[PDB]
């Protein structure tokens, strides 16, 4: 499951996941629905879910 | 609705630009109203979503809106 | 001939599309389609939305 970053994602805090628009992410844990776990740029990490788009579509 | 990205409008949308080519319907934005996105690639600049603050449907610029947080 | 001006910007979605910025000339080439006409523009051809311009 991969999805797409509509916008960049520049966090500060520890444990969350940055990301450039146009970046595909490799979701890992999409249970909450509002904060994701994915991977991306040899990290993980959580980002807010409205950030990014399913790719399958 | 389904699984999909919500946005915040954050810029007003009143169908100028129009849809490039007319492609398909304008979908109105008032800031503050809260988009469920149907269609929305990165590289393009023309989204499609479900205006739910309304309940219209179409097209707007991605320009004038951000992720609901 | 024809020539119109761009009434606002417009980046190209998809190939074979020709983008402006507002206030740009183009050269009208082919105008047979009801929404998108060939034009030229900065060294370059393509299909450009016709809601977005004005004859000039």
């Amino acid at each position: 499951t991969y999805v797409q970053a509509l916008f960049d994602f520049d966090p500060q805090e520890d444990g969350e996941l940055g990301f450039r628009r146009g970046d595909f992410i490799h979701v890992m844990d999409n249970s909450d629905p509002n904060w994701w776990k994915g991977a991306c740029h040899g990290q993980t990490g959580m980002f807010p879910r409205n950030y990014v788009t399913p790719v399958n579509r | 609705g389904s699984h999909m990205p919500k946005m915040e409008v954050f810029q007003e949308y009143y169908g100028i630009p129009p849809p490039p080519g007319a492609f398909g319907p304008f979908l109105r934005l008032n800031p503050g109203d809260i988009v469920e996105l149907t269609k929305a690639e990165a590289e393009h600049n023309w989204w499609e979503g479900r205006n739910t603050a309304t309940n219209e449907v179409g097209w707007f610029p991605c320009n004038r809106v951000h992720p609901y947080v």
